[PDB]
DNA sequence: TGATTACGAATTGC
DNA sequence: TGACGAATTAAGCAATTCGTAATCA
């Protein structure tokens, strides 16, 4: 015992119930702690002295405030005030269940109620007293008294970890395995002991293979092994029967690891080890509790997350281990499928996604290319990211299309240098990545030899160590102890529940600071209401400098300057006519003045009424901004760490945990607008909404139109606060610290939400930038006022606006100076949609330059430039429709499947279904999936459209096109036709080729 | 009636005609699971699995679901009992009569009464081991559950945990009710008044109520 | 499952079951219980109903209009007069036929229908007939009790009801004209009579029967009637002097009667009926500037613009007249009522409902009207949209806004003293 | 045989 | 002797693009 440093906390779920601590110590010896586990209730004095039955134990909380956050509409000034008590309040704990009538609280777990009335972090080192602790076990104590057990804290210090990552390779005749017909022919393992001993190791079934085969692998320099007790780790690859694997396996997955990591392993790899042991002998993966006292079998089991949207309906299935023994089974599938958002999640892409690197060209000739990759070459830690995947893969993607197999590989100080079998390249610096591999799996498990075996060895570990590859690009262990330790959870418990349950062990800690309980009377009633103010863009190509100023964190800042909390609203007056609404006006200014209450204009409720105001309170703070400041400090400390940052994997991470931290304060607002939430306040979110509309109204009026000269700033209008009177100045006219010759002019072009796009009369992006800098240090001292801040992100060059929330250009950061490369940035065009395709993205960028550099040159004589895009136009999709070489990987769309759709009719999900009928593969209920458009071969062209929907066929990975199919190239040709028409300016000409080609009326903006 | 052969036991099913276009998918689903299946002694045995695929769908409006058949002593027909000794039928029929009224009888038989399919989601099970033959049923029992409910206007399951995830193993959407087992410990069952909202919703919904005293044996 | 869903189920399929005779509170809680067990069970039989065109056309059938014969059995008739067609439902509100709205009904009527509905649950609905603030019980119909007690027992509550008659037939009769005019004689009213009721014991569903002829007839000129306090009731005399009588002021303004113009009407051997089913601002003005420029229409009647006075507020406090304002304070005291009500009431509210304008019209002439008050009153009117200038009947309340500010004052400083 | 509008679903930006 | 739970449910609105049904000359 003493010093120890948890690592998970679990349940056990006998006949009798406790709660399991699993910690490590210093040397390394790993300590058990069981505690009894009570169900708990808050309930009053007056119910404490009138339980029936005497509870079996009650700790006194202290006097408690109540307050009733229900919201009525008053129709005059004679505002009731809130219903609150005060009374002393007890926690009674109970090995049962109980029902009792009055009791509050009532919305919290009780993991949470055992940490926060215990003083236990889940996430903690310690220093525990053997006082308070009893042995029943090696290895595994007693406490009763977790208080007074848990006492001191220690600083953190390291130690070790145990890891086993693992894959599998089944054999398949034409299509996915069966667990009945078709056995496991390869097993590959990745081992880490707390020693720190890293050990690779592949079991190869030998029943596939003769003896001939095997006596030559023997001699080769492989291990045979007829029993499960003559295996050892240490040799690479070893070959048996199937009976002596699962064994191996069996074995494996008993012992107590603290991670077990698969991909998509509790569906498929796992499943099929137990389904196949079970077939084969009759023996089980068995589970034991730390003290010996309860046994389980491994057993899979589903999840299904439904959605709050209309209908509700099934939206997300995730699959699930019952291990009892403190161990935690991670499947990578489903995190990255709930963390990052791309077109497939298969692990080729991935892998793709997240291993590439920028390689330079050293050598050519013959069928090979050599290229080398160092710090000088993409960035400072890819190189070294590139080479540690390098150690086990085997093949490379070129340049996103041309998949090459390694010939040699060489691991340097800070890269790689590999060679290649591809065709000759003519450039100097391609990129690399981890992807696709060309080979026929089912055709090799067809004829099957040594050879193949080996190979399809090597692949399997190859799979197996992208598990911990993956495992390190995204940090887990860093996310899971700050979630632990923020969120108040269970390390197994971080990644699977939403915001409305993670902010409930901070929440129940601020109400037990703040001695204050919440309850509700009456129901709730769900009123539409507005939100952000989107600008109109003034012209769509630009050719001037543009800077782009955002506030920090607006919505959160709102509430918290505001006071936007449901307990603090003294209430809302509405009036039907305009005689009320002047008297309601006149006495409400001076009934509460503006120093101390805030009152918020609104959009009415509803039709009949003409005006709404809401009166906030200041004197006290509340709930809701008490939490904001808390998950906004989270931020501010994440934000700080990156700063630091050098390498890649480092700064990817900080990144993503500041997007977390900032994606939960919003989700906090959203809750304080949402219907079935125990913090719902309509009132609070329509003032939030209202606020923030204030706010950049106020900072575009400020901007539009503003002028420098000399070494002084003119504002367009007076920098008066739009809620009150206050103390600042209001004067426009303000002294700046830029060259005197300097003279510029700014205008407002775009806006969404928190953010002002400035155009300057410049080109140049020094002065841009310094100008940019020194107009940001000036609103945040003079226009802005109490917790409001903005920031200047960039200077935009190049800015194209399709329309309200469509926009390409290149991007300069705030630290960047001329003599410094750009970045291109697309905001919703119809190249980040994950529903386009490929070749119309293709195209588009193709036409888009084209266009950029004709109207550099510049000809337009008549209408030179619309002629001259059709007609290229018509030939390119002339071209590809005679010729069809594309294939169909330029032709494939991809959507995702649920189950929540009024009417069950609905093509989509007959779609899907009548694919998993037909087919032995599964696509589950949150997993994307492929499709493209299919017509019988000898159908000409096709002008009038007629059904579509009845067209679309799902693309799975072991799909051929027929002789008697082709791509429905009329769909995909009408789509980018209908983008490049709105680009340009004619409009009959325009019409006339499109009634041409396809039979029908464009749509324009 | 049509008669179609399978590779393995019981070498013949005979099927209703309303069960017409699920059979040749059945077929193919059996003949992948017959070998290991039939490794163990199974309550039913063998030559009835599939006696319940005789009884008409088009006729019927309420379907009562178990989730396996009787450990021991199985008949084919779900929840019967030929002497009246297993705990399940006698509690429901003591639930049925009083609600009923009924006081004096011998025996009680869900197969009986007008409009109503008691049904199994696994058609067997090891002697003395419950729910062992899961993995082996899986995908018959899916196919077979979704087509009942394709006719019948309320299911009516029982079992809390084992129907926990009913709705997405059901594509088109069905009237359903979960409710505790009869067997349940701790006295749940008396209190449920699930036959009462059965009428309830068959009623609601245009449809003649089922004459629950029809099942008694005399 | 618990016996809570059951009760809850009940009570929809009872609320399904009434459903066209419903009004809105009905309409939306049948509503939420779909929505809610739609949630619970995953599908329901019932969908979410909205429209409800009401109608009572079950329980009726074609008009007989030719003598026909009769025989069997005993025969209870009903007469009915004409007026405005109600529905009262159980524990319901008090709905219009066709356009059914939370028609404001007095305050004894409400509490006669409650201990009228608390007397027994045996009522599927009632059917109220209106003409002129006089309201009768037209029909009262039921599954388990009989058309007789509930009429005595109604009436002994203190409202009337028109005398059911009960007759005995044995012998093959032919009921015609000369029966009709002996049944007219028999109700022994001179209410205006319209169709007879004829019912038989032991079968729910109800016959009426109606005669008339057609007529042409010259209409002279519209004039008011005086039918009470504020209120007119229009009148169209014969170039003959015949009285040609009309249930409602919807009827002329959309019958689209032209000055000095011949229509057609239906006929009876006491007084006839106007027949409807021959823009709406041309008929409207016309009709107004036709009966003379001081008047408007409130509703379905005809109200006066007149300059009112402290006696028009002193009359529905039901307190003594006075002209003291001191004195407007002490009878407050004297009666819990008028007190509990002046203190629950708004300001803007009473002060309306002294001077009787309607609801719309005066809200669409307030929202368009800039004001300029001073401590709680108001001392500057002026318009600010000319549009709400095309309807006459705005006029007309614009002609009278001072009375209402010096009621409104008068009001708001005694409100300031009472408390 | 077209025009025009209305609605649901998917995806993106704050 | 003949199942229960564990596996407590869930952020908001604004804007565009596409296919199909419903309403209109
Ligand atoms: C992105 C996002 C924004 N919003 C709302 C809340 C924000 O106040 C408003 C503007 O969003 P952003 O400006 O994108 O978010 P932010 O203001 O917090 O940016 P920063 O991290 O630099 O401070 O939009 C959400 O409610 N949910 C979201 O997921
Ligand atoms: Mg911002």
């Amino acid at each position: 015992s003493m010093d120890v440093r948890c690592i998970n906390w679990f349940e056990s779920h006998g006949e009798n119930r406790f709660l399991y601590l699993k910690s490590r110590c210093r040397n390394g010896e790993t300590v058990f702690i069981r505690f009894p586990h009570y169900f708990y209730y808050v309930v009053t004095d007056e119910i404490y002295q009138s339980l029936s039955p005497p509870p079996f134990n009650a700790r006194p909380m202290g006097k408690m405030r109540t307050i009733d956050i229900d919201e009525t509409i008053s129709y005059n000034l004679d505002i009731k005030d809130r219903k609150c008590s005060v009374a002393d309040m007890w926690l009674i704990e109970e090995p049962k269940k109980r029902s009792i009538q009055n009791a509050t609280m009532d919305e919290f777990f009780n993991i949470s109620w055992f940490y926060i009335s215990n003083g236990i972090s889940p996430d903690g080192c310690y220093s525990l007293d053997e006082q308070y602790l009893t042995k029943i076990n090696n290895g595994c104590y007693h406490c009763d008294d977790p208080r007074n057990c848990f006492a001191k804290e220690i600083p953190r210090f390291d130690i070790p970890r145990s890891y086993l990552f693992l894959a599998i390779a089944c054999h398949f005749d034409k299509k996915f395995p069966s667990v009945f017909i078709n056995p496991i022919s390869h097993t590959s393992y990745c081992y880490i002991d707390l020693s720190g001993k890293r050990l690779l190791f592949t079991l190869i079934n030998e029943e596939m293979l003769t003896e001939q085969e095997i006596q030559e692998a023997v001699d080769r320099g492989c291990l045979r092994i007829q029993s499960l007790m003559e295996m050892d780790y240490e040799r690479e690859l070893v070959l048996c029967s199937e009976i002596v694997l699962l064994r191996i396996a069996k074995q494996l997955l008993e012992l107590t690891f603290d991670y077990v990591v698969t991909f998509n392993g509790h569906n498929f790899d796992l499943r099929y080890i137990t389904n196949r042991l079970e077939l084969l002998t009759g023996e089980k993966i068995i589970f034991r509790s730390p003290d010996k006292k309860e046994a389980v079998h491994l057993c899979i089991y589903e999840r299904n997350q439904s959605s709050h949207k209309g209908v509700c309906g099934m939206a997300n299935t995730t699959f699930h281990v019952n291990n009892n023994n403190g161990t935690i089974f991670f499947d990578l599938y489903s995190f990255i499928q709930k963390s990052e958002k791309l077109d497939s999640y298969k692990l080729d892409s991935i892998s793709k996604n997240a291993f590439s690197c920028m390689g330079k060209v050293l050598n050519r000739g013959v069928r090979e290319m050599t290229f080398i990759g160092d710090d000088t070459t993409d960035a400072k830690g890819k190189a070294d990211t590139f080479a540690k995947v390098l150690t086990t893969g085997n093949y490379v993607t070129v340049d996103e299309d041309i998949i090459c197999k390694v010939i040699r590989k060489d691991i340097l100080e800070n890269g790689f240098k590999v060679v290649l079998s591809c065709p000759t390249l003519p450039n100097d610096i391609y990129k690399l990545s981890f992807g696709k591999d060309d080979i026929d799996l089912a055709q090799m498990y067809k004829d099957y030899n040594l050879n193949i075996a080996l190979d399809m060895a090597r692949y399997c570990i190859h799979d197996a160590c992208l598990c911990q590859y993956l495992w390190e690009y995204y940090g887990v262990e860093t996310k899971t102890d700050a979630g632990a330790a923020t969120y108040v959870l269970p390390q197994s418990m971080v990644f699977e529940y939403r915001a409305s349950t993670i902010i409930k062990g901070p929440l129940l800690k601020l109400l037990l600071e703040t001695k204050t309980i919440l309850v509700r009377s009456e129901t709730k009633q769900k009123f539409p209401y507005e939100g952000g103010k989107v600008f109109a863009p003034k012209q769509k190509m630009f050719s001037n400098n543009v800077l782009i100023f955002d506030y920090n964190s607006l919505y959160p800042n709102v509430c918290i300057f505001g006071n936007l909390s449901p307990e603090t609203l003294v209430g809302v007056v509405v009036s039907t006519n305009r005689l009320e609404e002047e008297i309601n006006n006149q006495l409400l200014l001076q009934k509460y003045p503006p120093p101390r209450y805030i009152t918020v204009h609104c959009e009415p409720r509803l039709p009949n009424l003409i005006s709404e105001i809401a009166i906030f309170d200041r004197s006290i703070e509340g709930t809701i901004p008490r939490l904001l400041r808390t998950f906004l400090a989270e931020r501010a400390r994440y934000k700080k760490m990156l700063k630091q940052a050098t390498s890649s994997t480092e700064k990817a991470i900080y990144d993503s945990m500041q997007y977390t931290y900032k994606i939960v304060a919003n989700s906090v607002y959203g809750l304080m607008g949402f219907r079935n939430s125990a913090l719902y306040s309509y009132a609070s979110a329509k003032s939030c909404t209202s606020i923030g509309r204030r706010m950049i109204l106020y900072l575009e009026s400020v901007l539009n139109g503003a002028e420098l000269s000399n070494g002084m700033l003119r504002f367009a209008n007076t920098l008066s606060n739009p809620f009150y009177m206050d103390d600042r100045d209001i004067n426009p006219i303000v002294k700046t610290s830029l060259p005197i010759d300097y003279r510029f002019r700014f205008r407002s072009v775009y806006g969404d939400t928190d953010s002002v796009f400035t155009e300057i009369d410049s080109q140049d992006v020094d002065k841009s930038i310094e100008i940019a800098k020194e107009l940001e240090r000036l609103i945040n001292s003079r226009v802005l006022f109490n917790n409001f801040k903005i920031e200047f992100e960039a200077v935009y060059k190049n800015l194209i606006m399709q329309s309200k929330k469509k926009y390409t250009t290149m991007k300069y950061s705030a630290s960047s100076n001329s003599k410094s490369v750009p970045e291109r940035i697309n905001k919703g065009t119809s190249e980040t949609r994950r529903d386009v395709s490929k070749f119309h993205k293709n195209m588009i960028k193709t036409y888009k330059t084209r266009l950029s550099e004709m109207l550099s040159e510049g000809r337009m004589n008549s209408n030179q430039v619309c002629i001259d895009i059709l007609r290229s136009l018509e030939t390119d999709l002339r071209s590809e429709f005679d010729s069809r070489s594309s294939p169909l990987e330029l032709f494939m769309l991809s959507r995702m499947h649920h189950s929540n759709y009024k009417s069950a009719d609905n093509p989509n999900m007959y779609l899907v279904t009548e694919y998993n009928k037909n087919n032995p593969e599964t696509i589950e209920l949150g997993e994307r999936y492929y499709f493209a458009y299919i017509c019988p071969a000898n159908v000409p062209w096709t002008k009038k459209l007629v059904n579509i929907k009845t067209y679309e066929t799902i693309i799975d990975r072991s799909f051929k096109l027929g002789s008697n199919q082709r791509i429905f190239y009329e769909v995909y040709f009408k789509r980018l036709t209908s983008e490049i028409v709105n680009l340009l300016d004619n409009k009959v000409l325009c019409i006339s080729f499109f009634q041409r080609m396809f039979g029908s009326r464009p749509t324009f903006y | 009636m049509n008669s179609v052969t399978i590779s393995h036991a019981p070498y013949t099913i005979t099927y209703h005609d309303d069960w017409e276009p699920v059979m040749s998918q059945l077929v193919e689903f059996y003949n992948e699971v017959a070998s290991w299946l039939l490794r163990d002694e199974t309550s039913p045995i063998p030559d009835k699995f599939f006696i319940q695929l005789k009884q008409p769908l088009r006729n019927k409006r309420v379907c009562v679901c178990g989730i396996d058949p009787y450990p021991k002593d199985g008949t084919g027909v779900p929840f019967e009992s030929p002497n009246f000794t297993k705990k399940s039928i006698k509690e429901i029929a003591s639930s049925i009569s009083r609600l009923t009224g009924v006081i004096d009888y011998k025996g009680y038989n869900l197969n009986i009464i007008d409009g109503v399919i008691p049904w199994n989601y696994y058609l067997s099970c090891k002697l003395g081991e419950t729910k062992s033959h899961a993995i082996y049923w899986d995908k018959i029992s899916k196919l077979l559950l979704q087509h009942i409910t394709k006719h019948v206007s309320v299911l009516y399951c029982l079992g809390k945990t084992d129907f926990s995830n009913i709705r997405a193993k059901l594509e088109s959407p069905v009237t359903t009710i979960v409710g505790y087992h009869p067997a349940a410990r701790d006295h749940q069952f008396e209190k449920d008044r699930s036959f009462e909202i059965i009428n309830v919703l068959l009623e609601l919904d245009n449809k003649t109520p089922i004459n629950w005293a029809q099942g008694f044996i005399y | 499952t618990s016996s809570a869903d059951l009760t809850n189920l009940k009570e929809l399929l009872s609320l399904y079951k009434s459903l066209r005779f419903s009004d809105s509170v009905a309409i939306e809680k049948y509503n939420s219980l779909v929505e809610w067990g739609t949630s619970t069970y995953w599908k329901i039989g019932v969908q979410k109903v909205t429209n409800v065109e009401t109608s009572i056309s079950d329980y009726y059938d074609e008009v007989k209009n030719k003598p026909f014969n009769i025989d069997p059995g005993y025969y209870i008739f009903l007469p009915v007069y004409f007026g405005s067609v109600f529905i009262y439902s159980k524990g319901k509100n008090m709905v219009e036929l066709g356009s059914g709205n939370s028609f404001q009904i007095p305050d004894e009527i409400r509490s006669a229908c409650n201990k009228v509905l608390d007397s027994d649950n045996g009522i599927d609905f009632l059917r109220f007939v209106l003409l002129n603030n006089r309201w009768i019980m037209e029909d009262a119909i039921s599954k388990y009790q009989s058309p007789v007690n509930i009429f005595k027992l109604a009436s002994e509550y203190g409202l009337n009801i028109p005398n059911y008659l009960e007759i005995e037939i044995e012998e093959d009769t032919l009921f015609d004209d000369e029966l009709y005019s002996i049944m007219e004689r028999s109700f022994d009213d001179t209410f205006p009579k319209i169709s007879i009721s004829y019912i038989k014991l032991g079968e729910l569903k109800r016959q009426v029967v109606d005669f008339f002829k057609f007529s042409f007839m010259y209409i002279e000129s519209i004039k008011v009637d005086r039918i009470g306090d504020n209120i007119f009731i229009p009148s169209v005399i014969t170039k003959s002097g015949k009285k040609i009588l009309v249930k409602d002021v919807d009827h002329l303004i959309r019958s689209k009667v032209r000055e000095h113009t011949f229509v057609k009407v239906k006929k009876k051997n006491t007084f006839s009926i106007l027949y409807d089913y021959d823009t709406r601002g041309e008929v409207i003005k016309r009709i107004i500037d036709t009966i003379g420029r001081d008047y408007y229409v409130n509703g379905k009647y005809f109200s006066k613009v007149g300059i009112a006075g402290l006696k028009q507020l002193t009359n529905k406090l039901d307190i003594n007249e006075c002209a003291t304002v001191d004195e407007l304070v002490d009878e407050i005291n004297k009666s819990g009522t008028v007190k509990r009500k002046i203190k629950n009431q708004s300001v803007f509210d009473l002060s309306r409902e002294c001077l009787g304008y309607p609801e719309a019209d005066f809200i669409t002439l307030v929202n368009n009207m800039r004001f300029k008050i001073e401590n709680c009153k108001v001392v500057n009117f002026n318009i600010e949209n000319t549009n709400c200038l095309n309807n006459p009947s705005i006029e007309t309340i614009y002609g009278n806004f001072n009375q209402f500010v010096s009621i409104f004052n008068t009001v708001t400083d005694v409100k300031k003293r009472l408390f």
